């Protein structure tokens, strides 16, 4: 079970870096969108 | 060639007026700004 460290830190990092690349597309959502819309 | 110049205005809902923070050393864009950096 310490050897289930290696074992789920795989999961969490191979998890992680997908959840921030949606999350800075998320933040695109927001910014990207903010200056398309006209005056 | 400076197009653009600094001044100030009165008025606060233009996006004109709107700024970003580029640290000098990367960092995530999820993490929170210290103080003096």
């Amino acid at each position: 079970e310490s050897t289930m460290k290696l074992v789920t830190n795989l999961s969490g990092q191979l998890s992680e870096l997908k959840d921030q690349m949606t999350e800075q597309r998320k933040q695109k959502q927001r910014i990207g969108l903010l200056g398309h819309p006209p005056h | 060639k400076m197009v653009y110049s600094l001044v100030s205005v009165p008025e606060g809902n233009d996006i004109s007026s709107i700024f970003e923070l580029d640290p000098t050393t990367l960092r995530g864009g999820d993490s929170l700004v210290p103080r003096n950096s």
